[PDB]
DNA sequence: ACTCTACCGATAAGCAGACATACCTCTCGATCCTGTGC
RNA sequence: ACAGAUCGUGUCCAUCGAGAGGU
């Protein structure tokens, strides 16, 4: 559909980041920051992204 | 007479009743469990069961 | 008349994909580091 | 000019696997 679904958009171009909601941190016993596994793989594209960008 | 044995299933240990108790994170649905409060899961054939009754609301 | 080889249809046979009743109860472990620094 | 100690309410310890169960 030329309004809704393109065919050229089934191409990532931008990526957009769940909210903190959708990605909570776990308080976990005794006081650390355990994170979730998506936040981990977001900071992980990002740094890919970070490494590619400066080495090209 | 005639020899009887006692299990480890009892009556005390296994009533469990909650309105409104402690709250989770994530789904933001009500925690399982006996031990903090839990509630019981509404299953998808209590689902069934409740739309062939026709009880919508 | 069917040789010299092309696309039509019609199968065989191997390559992977999805998934297995429902309810709750309890206990028990694990969630990093070694080469490298002055 | 003005320019505070906490007080008062306070939210839980989670996730992943493994085992034993009972209708």
């Amino acid at each position: 559909n030329e309004v809704f679904s393109r065919p050229e958009w089934m191409i990532l171009t931008c990526l957009p980041v769940p909210p903190p909601p959708v990605r909570p941190s776990i308080s976990f016993n005794e006081s650390q920051r355990g994170e979730d596994d998506l936040t981990f793989k977001l900071a992980d594209i990002l740094k890919a992204n970070i490494s590619l960008e400066t080495l090209e | 007479p005639t020899y009887y044995q006692r299990l480890r299933h009892m009556v005390d240990d296994k009533i469990h009743a909650r309105a409104r108790g402690p709250m989770q994170v994530l789904t933001r649905q009500p925690v399982e469990g006996r031990s903090r409060d839990g509630g019981l899961r509404f299953g998808e054939m209590e689902r069934d069961c409740m739309i062939a009754h026709g009880a919508a609301s």
